[PDB]
């Protein structure tokens, strides 16, 4: 599997030039057109083709900014940390229909919209969990995102 | 959707009881149902034998209690506790007649630095209306206290009146926000409950039945 | 009234409302989900215990297969009637020659009030002052049977010449809890093989109830010679209910009843049971001093929170050489039968001074799935708690005495400590993942550490304005941080 | 026409120990996170109830005796639904042993009713009166005694052992007294004493210790006027106000007896305030934030109280007559609070419903 | 432990027309997971417990035939259970036997679709908590019992 917190820590300590250069993409595959990307994700097994798609997604989200996604470790009590959907709902900045139209959005349409949401919401979340979600990213992980969002919003009210 | 009455129970010392037939008189961490019914009772000058009025009250009203933490000069002050070595001399030895013990002893527990915000509402089978309760809490007939009579209130019993769908929603309008809530009504996102023996059995004096609070953590 | 046939069991629906009074057949043969309902938890524990005993003599499973099966599926009425048939003439409250848990022909100068069976309502000099009167005016048949049973089991004995029960006085009872009262009762019944592994029934061992074959005065009974029926329903006292009055209200239940009881007779009576009867409902502490071993059933001796006894209630310790501990047989059984199941355990007991109830306790402890195998973890959480407790106590004791302030503050402080610990440790035990638990435990140790510091300073605070006290205060603080540093692995 | 009389007192005692626990350590409490020394409500109220002043002005009041004679009609109208008048007047004849009132104290009704129940049950089985009296001579003696202490019972409540039997017999006092806590954090002291042996003054002595402290205490009490009236058989507001004035006096002067023979903290209060209200409140939050000394604790405490009143009174709905007596001339409380140069003038102002 | 059926029923009856409308648009049970209103509907009824999800998905799906398509009726005090689904379907007089035939032989997912069509078409009157238990298990045994009840009813009535 792919080490998450390592990739996060690497992203937090990347040089601002590479950082700004990466942020500039507008689609995950465009990261392939950038050197700084390869140097970033090579220590984490980019060289193994199984892990590639995943990495492309992870970095893309991270590309929202050096400190848009705020990692926070899970409390020892809880079995899992704060998932993405809960984070977004907790932001108070995201509208339900953005999430709805997110999970119904096509490969690719999908990541772009997510990144927009991330920059807008600047969420605090358990990053490796997000990373896993991005590793698989299929119908049920999307649907789970919508679940967490809706259910958290209802809980909190 | 529903109209709520909002009360504040605050004083230097409070005491809200738990099952005991002994000389130690325990407290829990927040108002008991029985006790809130008693507070309202005192406001609505209800004598202790008036089983009709007591039952009407009990069937009409339901509560939700929020535990407010104190903040002094930007620091948090946790609710703590207290045990009073409480003595009685010349105490009755028996229920009939006048023989008495030289000294008996009791131990009574109190809550220190505690404050609560309570929301109460009416049931569908209500014999009462909220206007009454408001009038009473503003002008009580019997002396109102926080658990025991030695426990004055440091803030008016009346806090406000409003309207919402949850108790949770109702309580949101009133500072301080953030405390835990124990409600007699379920709130959708929340699944934990908390067992107690609050419920007064009015037909059987000074005996209480089990019930369950719904917990809304903050 | 007959416990197997008539309606005595006070219940309300698991979810539902108005209380009603059922008979045992309605409980055993119905998918209705019930929960006990009385105005006292100790009497609910008395009740539950009674039911468990009953079921333990009428219907032990023949194997774990049947056990699981009957928990999942109620009996048919006929199966039930067949099961209870040979026992009916033993459970009559009022009977000609064999009254339930009573002794025919009791010589007593005066009638003892019913209140004396209600543990706690009276018995101490401050009871007439703090308690409401009239609770022992007239009792249901049920409230009465139940009180009788409680008095011969978990309550302290009347005093002078009134022998306590078989487990000693004031034992702690621990039961496994289920979804309804039905499954609960069934869940605390030892299967036939476990039952006879624990009690091999001989022609040598008497297995008749005490009220059918009486204990002889000043007999010396080998504990081994008591059969599981005789012991589960052991009655160490000479009691006999007075003739019942008419229709009216249980001054205990609040319910109405056709017959209600208003007094009973008791007379002193002494025997001796050499040995320890292996009661299946209580834990058992073992300490081997000077080669000699002593087993003793668990009892609340202090006012310390219930978590401080959790280790003694769920965790086995069998080390020949040393002190060990045996959980109650029903819990070991459940542990074997359901090794993938979580635990919801009912424990309860009294703390007394002779016939005086000083405290009552009743807890429903929860445990995640790993509790059967990972007892060492549980043990460690508990001894962590007590470890920090003694850290504080030793420090402040130093502050008071020396190797002195002149004032003792360590008791107050222990009360504060324990009161916050009640918010900390039971949560941990309830939600920790035993398979991997070191993180949670370490967090707990940090919280408790902070706590002891806070309480130490708080406690000595008012006295530290005088230099002579700051002197010994430094030493005390030293011993504190000692003890507190030795609690880090 | 407000129902509640609030009584606030700041009183400073000198080094003493007016109340301690089972471990002979001064009582305390925690307020605002900081430890205050405490004088329990029980300690104080007993100090009052067992006082001479209480005896003279409450134990010896003209309203202290309840005449069963004058209660005949009203008792009959109130018990006519449960009993026939034969047993009612039988009963009242037993109890009394020998102006018609239009109203009656509830505990009287309740207890009387119990006796009626017993009489009826006794008559239903031909039990004759001599042995009926024998059976319940005790109870009768009791209720006779309570019938000559009507004000004591009305103000403080039934005595701890009283022979009261029914549920209406559970008689609460009309004055509630709150525990007294210091306005400040306390630096406790510790006396190290010895005991010289005059026959062997030598040797090495065995020392004992006693905790002690001085402090500025906030006493609070309130009085329910309506209940006072109701428990005096429908007395007037003026009479209630009289009794109230006695409570003001006591709360400003009486001090628990403990250790006084060796520490002698016989201090009068340095501020007393009385305040009429629909809802009784304690002003203890004036000292939630513990007082810090500045030329002592008394002045900052008084100031803190005055200022807290200025700050919250109006918002808290303490709109009602209000007066203050104080020996300390600190920056005055607001002018709606009428100043009393002496305690007695305060008393008489209370006596006059606050005018 | 067990799912409250009557609660869910009444909940569905009192649902706001917009939410009901949003739920009525699924064409397949799992699509309910794409819909916020659904999670809001089933949250009180133990959705968050994985054990009850499949079950709930079916219940709602059938209810999603209309706001009052499934008319609940209590059983008679005498008999041990109320009207079964098969019996009601037969009682409607609008359902042809072959429909049930092809129903109990249908693959997963497809069966629920077909069932919902049958429910809209019949507007059955039945013991809802009973049907709910049936949906809770929904296996060979239950399908078979459906067709049997249908056949025997249609036989006598």
């Amino acid at each position: 599997e792919i080490d998450a917190m390592a990739l996060y820590r690497a992203w937090q300590q990347l040089d601002n030039g590479s950082c700004a250069q990466i942020r500039r993409v507008s689609e995950p595959d465009e990261l392939r057109d950038i050197p700084a990307f390869y140097r970033l994700v090579q220590p984490f097994g980019w060289e193994n083709p199984r892990h590639q798609q995943a990495l492309l997604r992870m970095v893309f989200c991270l590309s929202a900014g050096k400190n848009v996604i705020r990692h926070q470790d899970k409390k020892s009590e809880q079995t899992t940390g704060i998932s993405l959907g809960r984070a977004l709902a907790n932001s108070g900045r995201i509208n339900e229909r953005r999430i709805f139209q997110l999970i119904r959005a096509d490969r690719t349409a999908d990541m772009v919209q997510l990144r927009r949401l991330l920059t807008h919401a600047e969420p605090v979340l358990d990053w490796p969990l997000m990373a896993r979600m991005l590793t698989w990213w299929g119908k049920r992980e999307r649907q789970q995102l919508l679940e967490d969002f809706v259910l958290t919003t209802n809980k909190n009210a | 959707m529903r109209s709520y009455l909002i009360l504040r129970l605050a004083g230097p010392m409070q005491a809200w009881g738990q099952p005991t037939f002994e000389g130690t008189r325990p407290t829990g961490r927040f108002p008991t149902r029985s006790g809130l019914l008693g507070l309202l009772g005192a406001c609505l000058g209800i004598q202790r034998d008036d089983t009709s009025s007591l039952q009407a009250l009990s069937e009409s009203v339901q509560f939700a209690v929020r535990c407010d933490e104190l903040i002094l000069d930007d620091r948090r002050v946790s609710v703590t506790g207290l045990r009073d070595y409480h003595t009685v001399l010349g105490a009755r030895e028996d229920y009939r007649g006048l023989k008495s013990h030289e000294t008996i002893q009791t131990w009574r527990e109190y809550l220190c630095d505690a404050s609560f915000t309570v929301a109460l509402w009416l049931t569908p089978h209500a014999t009462m209306v909220i206007s009454e309760l408001e009038k009473a809490v503003l002008k009580p007939r019997y002396t109102p206290y926080l658990g025991r009579r030695s426990c004055p209130l440091t803030h008016p019993l009346f806090l406000g009146t409003c309207q919402a769908s949850d108790p949770q929603k109702a309580l949101l309008n009133y500072e301080p926000v953030g405390g835990d809530i124990y409600s007699e009504e379920s709130v959708t996102g929340h699944h934990l409950k908390f067992t107690a023996r609050d419920e007064p059995m009015i037909t059987l004096p000074r005996q209480f039945a089990s019930r369950e609070w719904y917990v809304i953590k903050g | 009234m007959n416990l197997l046939i008539d309606n005595w069991i006070p219940v309300r629906p698991r979810n539902g409302g108005k209380v009603q009074i059922i008979n045992l057949q309605s409980l055993y043969c119905s998918r209705d989900q019930w929960r006990l309902s009385l105005p006292r938890d100790d009497m609910e524990l008395a009740a539950l215990a009674l039911l468990v005993c009953i079921g333990q003599i009428i219907a032990p499973a023949k194997d774990d297969v049947e056990f699981r099966h009957r928990i999942m599926n109620p009996l048919t009425e006929d199966e039930f009637q067949q099961l209870i048939a040979p026992w009916i003439d033993m459970f009559y409250l009022n009977h000609a020659e064999h009254p339930f848990m009573q002794t025919k022909g009791v010589k007593a100068n005066d009638v003892t009030p019913m209140e004396k069976l209600l543990a706690g309502v009276s018995g101490a000099t401050n009871c007439a002052f703090v308690n409401q009167p009239g609770q022992g005016e007239a009792l249901c048949g049920g409230c009465t049977a139940i009180a009788l049973f409680n008095q011969a089991n978990q309550a302290p004995g009347f005093g002078g010449g009134f022998k306590s029960g078989l487990r000693g006085g004031t034992p702690v009872t621990t039961f496994v809890r289920g979804i309804d009262l039905r499954s609960t009762v069934l869940l605390n019944v030892l299967t036939l093989p476990r039952l006879q592994k624990q009690f091999p029934n001989e022609s040598h061992t008497e297995n008749q109830p005490t009220w059918i074959k009486p204990i002889k005065s000043n007999e010396s009974i080998p504990a081994s010679s008591i059969g599981f029926v005789r012991g589960l329903f052991w009655q160490p006292a000479h009691i006999e209910l007075c003739d019942p009055i008419g229709i009216g209200k249980c001054s205990c239940c609040g319910q109405e009843s056709n017959l209600r009881y208003t007094g009973f007779l008791k007379e002193k009576f002494t025997f001796t049971v050499n040995g320890l009867w292996p009661h299946p409902h209580s834990p058992c502490l073992v300490t081997v001093k000077k080669g000699e071993v002593e087993e003793k059933f668990l009892a609340f001796t202090t006012s310390a929170p219930s978590w401080t006894q959790i280790s003694r209630v769920v965790v086995d310790k069998i080390i020949q050489n040393e002190n060990g501990n045996r959980v109650a047989a029903v819990v070991n059984q459940f542990r074997n039968i359901a090794p993938q199941s979580p635990l919801e355990l009912i424990m309860g007991g009294y703390r007394n001074n002779q016939a005086s109830i000083l405290e009552r306790r009743h807890d429903v402890l929860m445990f995640n799935q790993g509790w059967q195998q990972y007892g060492n973890v549980i043990n460690e959480i508990v001894t962590v708690g007590l470890g920090y407790k003694t850290a504080l106590r030793k420090a402040l004791y130093t502050f008071a005495e020396g190797f002195g302030a002149g004032v003792s503050v360590h008791e107050t402080a222990e009360r504060h400590f324990y009161r916050q610990s009640e918010l900390l440790i039971p949560d941990v035990l309830a939600n920790v993942n035993f398979s991997q638990a070191d993180e949670v435990i370490a967090d707990l140790r940090d919280k408790l550490h902070q706590l002891c510091e806070m309480l130490f300073n708080q406690s000595v605070a008012p006295y530290a304005h005088h230099p002579k006290l700051i002197s010994t205060l430094a030493l005390a603080r030293a011993t504190l941080y000692k003890h507190l540093r030795e609690l880090k692995p | 026409m407000s129902n509640f009389i609030n009584i606030h007192v700041l009183i400073s005692h000198s080094p003493s120990c007016l109340n301690r626990d089972d471990m002979n350590m001064q009582k305390d409490a925690i307020f605002g996170g900081k430890r205050r020394v405490r004088i329990s409500s029980q300690s104080l109220k007993r100090a009052m109830r067992k006082s001479g002043y209480y005896a003279q002005n409450i134990g010896e009041s003209s309203l202290r005796t309840i005449h069963l004679a004058q209660l005949r009609d009203v008792l009959r109208q109130k018990l006519g639904e449960r009993f026939d008048q034969k047993i009612i007047d039988k009963t009242l004849a037993l109890l009394s042993g020998k102006i018609s009132a239009d109203a009656v104290t509830p505990w009287v009704v309740g207890e009387i009713a119990w006796f009626c129940e017993q009489v009826a049950k006794a008559e239903a089985d031909n039990l004759d009166d001599k042995k009926l009296l024998k059976v319940l001579k005790e109870d009768i003696a009791a209720i006779r005694v309570n019938l000559q202490q009507g004000v004591d019972i009305a103000l403080s409540g039934r005595m701890a052992t009283s022979g009261m039997m029914t549920e209406l017999g559970k008689v609460d006092g009309a004055m509630s007294i709150a525990h007294a806590i210091t306005t400040h954090q306390v630096d406790s002291d510790i006396d190290w004493f010895t005991a010289v042996d005059d026959l062997q003054e030598q040797g090495s002595a065995h020392l004992g210790t006693q905790e002690f402290s001085s402090g500025v205490f906030y006493r609070y009490a309130n009085i329910n006027l309506a209940q006072l009236q109701e428990n005096l058989g429908g007395a007037s507001r003026e009479q209630a106000l009289e009794i109230a004035t006695h409570v003001v006096h006591m709360l400003a002067t009486e001090v628990p007896g403990a250790k006084q023979r060796t520490y002698a903290a016989f201090n009068p209060a340095d501020m007393v305030m009385v305040n009429f209200s629909d809802m009784p409140l304690s002003m203890a939050n004036a000292f939630e934030k513990a007082v810090k000394a500045k030329d002592g604790f008394l002045q900052p405490s008084i100031q803190a109280f005055n200022q807290y009143w200025d700050r919250v009174a109006n918002g808290y709905g303490l709109n009602g007559a209000a007066a203050q007596f104080s020996l300390s001339d600190v920056d005055p409380i607001t002018a709606q609070v009428k100043q009393m140069p002496t305690l007695e003038q305060l008393k008489s102002w209370v006596r006059n419903n606050g005018e």
